[PDB]
């Protein structure tokens, strides 16, 4: 409950923060002020078109890495069983396939980002 | 000798000078009076349809590797029906020498680019055409360089005032930028500075 | 306990953050940029005085015209300044910004910044001596120290 | 092809550019001399054309298309 | 002449302690700590700050500021109207306008100074044939209003009433490289 | 009375330049008045391209007119891209050029300009 409690009370102070940011000052709006940001000069284009990713492997590969920490974590409790050899075996066994495929990237040259 | 003076060395006018008759005798389709200064300094004249031969022959020939397009510039002279006077400016890093290539043109009379020879010169042709009005031809991306995005004018040319024709502020009717004509607080004031007294008899002009 | 006297020193406590916390904008134009940034320098510490470059107009609150003005550079400069949010000051810095200057009859030369955005604090020079652009930021300080507006609010 | 709805988009398009007086309109009126026209309203009626048939057409054509039965005719040879 | 920048680099020869510098060169991160140092050597100098406006950056002499408008001892001004001043003015900030001063001597009625258009130059005080028109060290004159920055007559008469004290002196300091 | 040309070797062909360039700007007007956030209709746009194509209309020097079809199609490629922004588009409006009048006497009463 002390939890819910403490997160609730950042949620209040931090909505209290903008609140009597965006109530307590003096404002003046016009549309030359609220438009958009392009260094000086105005957009050609939305900024909602087509960002080309260069590397959208490496993010797809991060996936699969994410998954094998998930799979490495419960080694703090693996490590407290009676079959060691068996989670020494399996932890060594994982920990090398993932390099291996990580080399097989690295060498194909998917860590590297389009051009 | 003299510590006022500047020392004068006529080796330097002889080896331009005998460059000049080289080019003058190799190139005799576009050609027109070459003439070297009391400074140092080579001056060849030639007909506009010559510019690309003339440059490519004096970047590419052996005794001229003029491959360093310094600067190319432009420059009114009203009274002359020709008024633009275009200028190649070049250095040899082989030789250690320079050169001066000059054409002509006129507000309907454009001449070819050089691009094709020397890339340094997109943008000069781009300020020759924005601050003169000159027309180059083959030129990638013929624009407005240093001048506003919709100005009307070409700056350079003596007929243009100093000062030009519109003048910007803010309005805030229109909460924009705006241009009006030019109204002036204080107006350029013009002094009158020639001495009526010849000062050079070297350049007399005859009657 | 007076209305009065507590405006008066609530708005003394406005002006104290808002001067002392003065965050101009990285807009140089010419030559005056660098005393502006000599001014950013050791001997000259800004900082020591609260001022930091923010490079982005949302958060700036000064803008300092550090050069000369075309023609073709004034909508952006307006633009920007209107990007400014309120409380917004502005300085004229050198003589190409207050009027023209070295190139008051040309082209393509706007004769003062303040014919396209209003001007609090004029700094002469060619270039201001980034003392004088320093003795500048704390007239407008001042300027600040004196704007008296929730007084202002209390009499209507 | 089809010289009958080909013709009543065309009048529709001439009606529809509203720089004409319809009591001289006709399939076969002049649009310099019997509408009182010039090449740059010509030119605004031909591209009012490729827009309601899609299909685009060089200038080389459209300075002859100068009167709606060219229209008719020119589209019915292209489409 | 000439010299080498980063082709030094010869023909690779490598042993075990060589490749045994470069590798703890890349694992412990020589380089880094190295410029980490200098900027902990820094941090226990002195620094240059000065403390302004109470302590302020040195100047010279010949330092060029405000104008000003000076006078011989006598309090008569020292201007004449010879508009030398305003002929060079490469800014065209100065405009005089002359009359014959009732006693008959030559001055003048006019004398502005558009400080939004001067470069501050110097070239007005060193065509000046009688000293009068200078360039002060004052550089601490900004100002809320554009009209303030246009000067007259009488500003400068003002100025050079205020500083002479400084003005003379740098003056007999300087005068004898010009 | 013999020159040389610069693209066009008679009037017709700079017509013909003339009409291509008109039609790039008025298939151009909309895209520009949408993207720059102006505040003027389609139809004002088109009026003043084509007042300031007939500002030249007297021409008849097949040299001069390919000069100013160059010059529309590099103001062209600055509208079409957006190297220019509405203030130089608005320019071309004067909304705030107070329009002198040209009845003699007004000018009479106005100043001593002719
Ligand atoms: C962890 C974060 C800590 C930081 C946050 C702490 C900030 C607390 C500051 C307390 C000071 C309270 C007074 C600030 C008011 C400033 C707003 C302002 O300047 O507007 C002026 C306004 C101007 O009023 P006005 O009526 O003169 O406006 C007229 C119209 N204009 C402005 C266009 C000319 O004054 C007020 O109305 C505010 C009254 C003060 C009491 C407000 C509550
Ligand atoms: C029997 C033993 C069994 C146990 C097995 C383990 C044995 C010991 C093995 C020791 C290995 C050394 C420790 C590993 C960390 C260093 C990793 C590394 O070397 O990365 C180097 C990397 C590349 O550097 P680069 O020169 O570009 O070479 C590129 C390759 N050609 O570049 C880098 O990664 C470094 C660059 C980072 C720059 C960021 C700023 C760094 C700031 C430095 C702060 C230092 C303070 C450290 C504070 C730590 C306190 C917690
Ligand atoms: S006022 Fe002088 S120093 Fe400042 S930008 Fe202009 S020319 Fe440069
Ligand atoms: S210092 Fe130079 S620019 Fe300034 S008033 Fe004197 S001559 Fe003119
Ligand atoms: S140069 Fe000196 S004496 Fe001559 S007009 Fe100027 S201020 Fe007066």
């Amino acid at each position: 409950m002390n939890l819910y409690t403490v997160i609730f009370i950042n949620i209040l102070l931090s909505l209290t923060l903008i609140l009597v940011a965006f109530w307590l000052p003096q404002m003046n709006l016009y549309s030359e002020k609220a438009n958009p940001y392009e260094c000086g000069f105005d957009p050609t284009s939305s900024a909602r078109l087509p960002f080309s990713m260069k590397f959208f492997l490496v993010a797809i590969t991060f996936l699969l890495f994410d998954l094998e920490i998930a799979l490495l974590l419960p080694l703090p409790w693996a490590i407290q069983t009676i079959k060691t050899s068996t989670m020494m075996i399996m932890a060594f066994i994982l920990v090398t396939i993932l390099s291996l495929g990580l080399a097989y990237e690295w060498t194909q040259k998917g860590l590297e980002w389009t051009e | 000798k003299r510590p006022t003076v500047r020392p004068r060395s006529d080796v330097t006018h002889k080896q331009l000078s005998a460059f000049g008759e080289y080019v003058a005798e190799i190139l005799p389709k576009y050609v027109q009076q070459v003439q070297v200064s009391c400074l140092d300094e080579l001056e060849i004249c030639i007909h506009p349809d010559g510019v690309i031969p003339t440059l490519t022959f004096l970047r590419d020939h052996t005794n001229a590797q003029f491959k360093s397009l310094a600067d190319l510039t432009a420059v009114d002279v009203p009274t002359r029906q020709n008024r633009f006077e275009i200028v190649y400016n070049l250095l040899s890093l082989r030789f250690n020498s320079r050169i001066r290539v000059k054409t002509y043109a006129d507000e309907l009379t454009p001449i070819d680019s050089i691009v094709s020879v020397h890339i340094a010169a997109n943008w000069y042709e781009r300020e020759v055409w924005d601050m003169f009005g000159v027309f180059f031809f083959n030129h990638p991306d013929l624009r407005r360089i240093l001048t506003d995005y919709g100005f009307e004018g070409h700056p350079f040319r003596k007929d243009f005032p100093l000062t030009g024709y519109v003048e910007l502020r803010y309005d805030d009717e229109v909460k924009r930028v705006v241009a009006e004509p030019v109204e002036l607080a204080q107006e350029f004031r013009k002094f009158d500075l020639n001495s009526p007294w010849e000062a050079f008899p070297a350049y007399r002009q005859p009657p | 306990s007076r209305a009065e006297y507590v405006v008066t020193k609530l708005d003394d406590l406005i002006n104290w953050a808002r001067r002392s916390s003065l965050w101009p904008m990285t807009f140089g134009l010419a030559c005056c940029a660098v005393e502006m940034m000599h001014m950013a320098a050791p001997r000259y510490d800004m900082d020591r005085f609260g001022v930091v470059f923010r490079a982005s107009p949302r958060q700036a609150d000064v803008m300092i015209v550090a050069g000369t003005l075309t023609n073709k550079m004034a909508p952006a400069l307006r633009k920007v300044y209107d990007q400014m949010p309120e409380p917004r000051y502005v300085v004229s810095m050198g003589s190409c910004a207050n009027g023209g200057g070295y190139y008051h009859y040309s082209y393509s030369v706007v004769r003062g910044c303040d014919r396209i955005v209003p001007v609090d604090i004029y700094v002469p020079g060619c270039p201001p001596t980034a003392e004088a652009l320093l003795y500048g930021i704390l007239q407008l300080q001042r300027k600040i120290k004196r704007e008296q507006k929730l007084k202002i609010w209390y009499r209507r | 092809l089809t010289l009958d709805g080909i013709k009543d988009r065309v009048l529709y398009v001439l009606k529809l550019y509203d720089k004409i007086d319809p009591e001289k309109l006709s399939v076969n009126s002049h649009f310099m001399k019997d509408l009182g026209l010039d090449s740059l309203d010509q030119v605004e009626i031909i591209m009012a054309m490729e827009d309601e048939f899609g299909f685009e057409i060089p200038d080389i054509d459209a300075e002859k298309l100068m009167c709606p039965q060219e229209i008719v005719d020119y589209i019915a040879d292209k489409k | 002449t000439y010299k080498y920048v980063n082709k030094k680099e010869q023909e690779s020869e490598v042993d075990m302690k060589s490749a045994t510098d470069n590798a703890a060169r890349i694992l412990m991160w020589t380089e880094l700590i190295r410029g980490l140092g200098m900027t902990l050597s820094y941090l226990f100098r002195e620094p240059a700050t000065i403390n302004y406006p109470f302590e302020k950056g040195p100047l010279s002499p010949r330092f060029r500021g405000e104008h000003a408008l000076r006078r011989y001892p006598s309090g008569e001004e020292r201007c004449i109207a010879c508009k030398l001043c305003e002929a060079i003015c490469p800014a065209q900030a100065i405009t005089i306008e002359a009359e014959p001063r009732a006693d008959g001597s030559r001055r003048t009625t006019r004398y502005d100074i558009d400080m939004t258009k001067c470069i501050y130059c110097g070239f007005c005080q060193e065509a000046c044939p009688v000293d009068a028109i200078v360039e002060g060290p004052n550089f601490e004159f900004s100002t809320e209003t554009h009209e303030e920055l246009l000067y007259n007559k009488e500003k400068l008469l003002n100025n050079g009433d205020k500083w002479e004290a400084e003005i003379a002196a740098n003056i007999q300091a300087d005068y004898l490289y010009r | 009375t013999s020159v040389k040309p610069i693209f066009s070797r008679d009037l017709n062909e700079a017509k013909r330049r003339v009409r291509e360039l008109y039609r790039a700007w008025y298939r151009e007007v909309p895209n520009t008045v949408h993207l720059m956030q102006l505040d003027i209709t389609v139809k004002q746009g088109r009026d003043k391209v084509r007042e300031m194509f007939m500002k030249n209309a007297h021409v008849t020097d097949p040299r001069v007119v390919d000069l100013l079809v160059i010059k529309g199609k590099m103001e062209l490629q600055e509208t079409i891209k957006v190297w220019k922004q509405r203030t130089h588009v608005m320019r071309f409006f004067h909304e705030t050029e107070t329009p002198r009048p040209k009845d003699f006497l007004s000018k009479f009463y106005m100043g001593h300009d002719p």
